[PDB]
């Protein structure tokens, strides 16, 4: 004598994709957390006991919309600003003199051109400096810049600052965030330690090729992750247990001079370095990185073998973005060259110095069609951060190979951000049961 | 709390159901519609569910007893193994072939 | 199915309420703003109507008995011509004018 | 009409509960998305107060009796100079205080 | 293809190789014939039945 | 006629075919879109 009981609120939950919200703590920022829903002091994490669930890093829609979402702000950043289309003309550049150095020797250009005026009567003869990656010759010299025969430039806003702050993603009524809390956790499969939340770490939208900075670090040793560790078209990501400091720097004493172009409408252009001119850029450790390298080679002969010989190498191809570190560096972006740190073989107080170059005209997300121009930042520029990761790509030595050579990689964003949304994922609740007992309706 | 006795057996996670129920509701122009359609759908989802709980006679409830037996065929097991041995989640990867049938049968028990 | 007894009589659509209960619930930025407010109206007409049903005393109920008598101005037909010989439509076009006399008294009655 | 009973007693305010009922659910881009959210506010307001009631088991009521004790040092005013010589605004701004766990008390009575 | 600015293309017409015609339609004769019949003998269900 | 090119300091001489209903003639000939007096052509 059993009966049909129905049972609303019980806790049974799968797999969903969804629109998750985003949060930040509590002006003029790319990432407009203004709109965003002030977070909590204390949030609630319950841990789920006696709960195995099952997770897969590399099919997650988190990084999806996280992309989506980062691509959106950045085009949204843009609207109100200044366009440059009558900087489109034909420069007549001369190369710079006056306490250059041998390696500094032809990187910037002097270059004069007649400019529009607030009346639409007249010209005027204006000068400004210009970096070599920044203006292609046309047969003193006749230039132009990269970018007129392709797209249209957009001269950032200089009142809107590029400095990343932490956002956290949030779901809806109805849904969770479950969270995986195994330490050994390697992206794929099953884990048995599960708490669930509603909202995530507060993450930082670095932009970076090469090496993660500013991030997280494991807590018990180096991790490494790939989609299929014998498909060798496949991204390494390794994430680091200690983090590795460098200091990278632009020592020239830089100027901004003002130039009206229209009614009610600006074009800051680079005016004259007082004192000498050097070279940007970076410093790391070298017993750090020695370290580090040890590390992560113990960890990598566990897929490979034990008597194998792991040698590292520089990249081999591509362009300026994805063969050389790129980041953004108090509103100059860098490119450096990491031939230095790359480049070694493993049997079984000093610094390596990175030179970089600086580039005026930035083309983001890889596309085409749009491209912004960055305006120059008075005085001299040093920043410190943290490597905290790696991606690399291994070549596929075939005809019996006895040593494996990984080189630096990266160009997808995706993959940078999913060396932190890698232990979440979202779940809708379905809170309805039916179940035999003894109670019947009277 | 929320989720709690999701890895508890099903006899205990009977008496927390309002924690589950409780947190179904509340707990540029591009963002603003995205963020209302997440809103919009919550509300439908609930009142999708309240809809199917009235018809089946058992408005404003968390636990309802009815008039429909239980049909042996579609588990075999006890009370004992049921309520005591088994959790929600391994409940509902059984008895998700045979959903619609009671569903249908709760239906048309409560309009005769 | 849906609307299937609109010419059947009023005693033979009585059996299939839940089919119209049912399909009332779920059954560029310009366009997406126009869908939202659709949705959200056909939510708040629902919420209008099924406050209207607490009011009266028959919340979560489909066939509803009240306490007030009818009256025989409003109609003069017997049961026999009614349930059997004449369908809704037919009905709400003769009792249209006497609608807000019997929700009052249905509402003045339920609250005393 | 609306809002008329806000200076009688709470005895002559109770007679009247429909009129702020129905007064809580119907009664560019820029501007339509503005109003969009106020209607949904509103949807979400009047569906966490009905969740609310349906949870302390009084589903579909305005007035529900409830097998909760009155605690004295809630309160130690009698019912001649509750009901006859007092406000519910001024009922308020007194009992604010033990709000939160009277209601606690309701749900897991009501659950218990 | 030529281009106007930066980014921004407008596409003319060239030459003609060959001769340079008419463009046209072709539409069957007997077919129209039995259209309009039918079109004309329902037609004149509204006018009359001796009207021209 | 004459054209814009992707810098803003030099034309180029180009050409082009159009039938009889898209120019208007303003007094070989000088001729004229038939919209430039009325509206924009995207
Ligand atoms: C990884 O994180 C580190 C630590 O947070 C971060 O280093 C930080 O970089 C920023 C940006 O360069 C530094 O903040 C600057 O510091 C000085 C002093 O205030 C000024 O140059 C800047 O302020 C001027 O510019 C602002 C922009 O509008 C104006 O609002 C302001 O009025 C000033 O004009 C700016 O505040 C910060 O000091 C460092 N922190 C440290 C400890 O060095 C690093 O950049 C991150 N790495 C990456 C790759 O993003
Ligand atoms: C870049 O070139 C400009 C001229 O195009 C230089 O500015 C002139 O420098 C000379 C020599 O010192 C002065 O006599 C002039 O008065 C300057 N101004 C102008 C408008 O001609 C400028 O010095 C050059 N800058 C660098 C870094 O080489
Ligand atoms: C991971 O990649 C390897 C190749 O690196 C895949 O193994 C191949 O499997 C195909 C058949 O599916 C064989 O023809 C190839 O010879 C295999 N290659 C090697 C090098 O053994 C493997 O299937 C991939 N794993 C998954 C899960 O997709
Ligand atoms: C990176 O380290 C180098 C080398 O120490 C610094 O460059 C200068 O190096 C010379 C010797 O080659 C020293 O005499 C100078 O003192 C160094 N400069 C300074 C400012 O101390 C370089 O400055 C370092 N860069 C960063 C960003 O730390
Ligand atoms: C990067 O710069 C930091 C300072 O911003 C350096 O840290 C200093 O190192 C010196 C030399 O050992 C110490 O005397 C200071 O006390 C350190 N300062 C702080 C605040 O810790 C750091 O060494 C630099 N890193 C590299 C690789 O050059
Ligand atoms: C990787 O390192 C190699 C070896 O240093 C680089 O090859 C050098 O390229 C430069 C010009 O860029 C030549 O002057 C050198 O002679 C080359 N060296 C050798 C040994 O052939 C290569 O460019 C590096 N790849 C990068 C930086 O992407
Ligand atoms: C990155 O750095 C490496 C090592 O410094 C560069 O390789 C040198 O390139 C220069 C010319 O730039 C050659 O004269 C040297 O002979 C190269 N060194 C070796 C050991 O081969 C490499 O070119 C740099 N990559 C760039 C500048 O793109
Ligand atoms: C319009 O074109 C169609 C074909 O696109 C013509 O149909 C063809 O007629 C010829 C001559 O009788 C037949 O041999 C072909 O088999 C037909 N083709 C098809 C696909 O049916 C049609 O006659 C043309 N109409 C007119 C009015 O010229
Ligand atoms: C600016 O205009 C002058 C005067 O027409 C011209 O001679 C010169 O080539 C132009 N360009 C410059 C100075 O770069
Ligand atoms: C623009 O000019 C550069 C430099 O001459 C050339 O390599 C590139 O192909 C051009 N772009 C297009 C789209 O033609
Ligand atoms: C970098 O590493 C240091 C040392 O662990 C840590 O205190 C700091 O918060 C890290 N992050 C940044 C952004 O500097
Ligand atoms: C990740 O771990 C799972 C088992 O938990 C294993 O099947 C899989 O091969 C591992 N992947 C890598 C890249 O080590
Ligand atoms: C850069 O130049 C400015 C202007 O002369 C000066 O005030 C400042 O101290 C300089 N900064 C240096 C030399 O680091
Ligand atoms: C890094 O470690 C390796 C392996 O022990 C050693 O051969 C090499 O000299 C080290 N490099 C340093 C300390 O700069
Ligand atoms: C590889 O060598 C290490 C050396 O510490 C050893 O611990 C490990 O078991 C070896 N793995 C094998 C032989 O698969
Ligand atoms: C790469 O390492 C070799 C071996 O130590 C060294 O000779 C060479 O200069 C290095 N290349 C660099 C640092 O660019
Ligand atoms: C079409 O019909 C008319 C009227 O009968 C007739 O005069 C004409 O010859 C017909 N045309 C044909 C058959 O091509
Ligand atoms: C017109 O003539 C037709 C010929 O078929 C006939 O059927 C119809 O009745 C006539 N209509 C009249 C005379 O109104
Ligand atoms: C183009 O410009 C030239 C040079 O100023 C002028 O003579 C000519 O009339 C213009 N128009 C043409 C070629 O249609
Ligand atoms: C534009 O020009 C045409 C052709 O000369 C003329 O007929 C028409 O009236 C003009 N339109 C206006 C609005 O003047």
């Amino acid at each position: 004598n059993l009966w049909v009981t129905v049972y609303y609120g019980v806790p049974v939950w799968k797999d969903a994709e969804t629109t998750l919200f985003c949060a930040s703590d509590a002006k003029h920022n790319v990432w407009a957390t203004h709109a965003c829903v002030p977070t909590d002091p204390n949030p609630q994490e319950i841990h789920l006991e006696n709960v195995t669930e099952e997770f897969n890093m590399w099919k997650n829609n988190m990084v999806e919309q996280m992309h989506t979402d980062i691509i959106s702000l950045w085009d949204q950043s843009l609207k109100p600003c200044v366009k440059l289309t009558p900087l489109c003309v034909t420069l007549q550049c001369t190369n710079v003199t006056n306490n250059i150095t041998d390696d500094m020797r032809g990187e910037l250009k002097n270059c004069s051109f007649n400019m529009t005026t607030e009346l639409r009567d007249k010209k005027q003869k204006v000068y400004s400096l210009f970096y070599r990656l920044d203006v292609v010759q046309i047969n003193n010299k006749e230039y132009r810049l990269i970018n007129c025969n392709t797209s249209a430039i957009t001269q950032a806003c200089p009142k809107v600052s590029f400095e990343p702050i932490p956002i956290h993603y949030c779901a809806p009524a109805g849904f969770a965030i479950l969270k995986c809390k195994d330490k050994k956790f390697n992206g794929t499969g099953p884990c048995p330690s599960v708490s669930t939340v509603q909202c995530t770490h507060g993450i930082k939208p670095v932009v970076s090729t090469q090496l993660l900075l500013n991030g997280s670090l494991a807590e018990e040793e180096v991790m490494i992750r790939s989609e299929n560790i014998t498909n060798n078209a496949k991204n390494i990501l390794v994430q680091f247990n200690t983090p590795v400091q460098i200091n990278c720097t632009r020592p020239n004493n830089n100027t901004r001079k003002s130039i009206r172009i229209g009614p009610g409408q600006a074009f800051y252009a680079t005016g004259d370095i007082i004192g000498d001119i050097r070279q940007a850029h970076c410093n790391v450790s070298k017993a750090t990185w020695n370290e580090t390298l040890g590390k992560v080679v113990k960890q990598l002969r566990k897929h490979f073998g034990n008597n194998t010989i792991i040698r590292f190498a520089n990249s081999s191809g591509g362009d300026l973005e994805v063969t050389t570190h790129s980041f953004n560096c108090g509103g100059e972006f860098f490119y450096c060259n990491t031939s230095g740190l790359f480049n070694s073989t493993w049997i079984s107080n000093d610094s390596i110095t990175l030179p970089c170059r600086i580039k005026q005209i930035i083309n983001m997300w890889q596309r085409i069609g749009q491209a912004m121009y960055a305006p120059p930042i008075q005085g001299v520029i040093r920043c410190v951060s943290n490597i905290t990761g790696l991606i690399l790509t291994r070549d596929g030595g075939s005809t019996n190979s006895t040593t494996e050579t990984f080189r630096p990689g990266g160009g997808d964003m995706r993959d940078n951000w999913r060396s932190e949304l890698y232990k979440y994922k979202v779940v809708k609740i379905e809170p309805l049961g039916v179940a035999p007992t003894r109670c019947k309706r009277r | 709390g929320f989720l709690g006795a999701a890895g508890s057996t099903m006899g205990a996670a009977s008496m927390t159901l309002t924690v589950q129920a409780r947190n179904l509701l509340s707990g540029l122009t591009v963002w603003g519609i995205k963020q209302l359609q997440a809103r919009v759908l919550a509300v439908e989802r609930y009142l999708r569910d309240q809809q199917l709980l009235g018809i089946w006679g058992c408005s404003g409830k968390l636990i309802c007893c009815t008039n429909v037996p239980w049909n042996s065929s579609w588990s075999n097991r006890n009370l004992s193994e049921i309520w005591d041995n088994m959790t929600w989640l391994q409940w509902d990867k059984e008895i998700s072939n045979y959903t619609q049938i009671i569903y249908g049968l709760l239906e048309e028990s409560q309009n005769q």
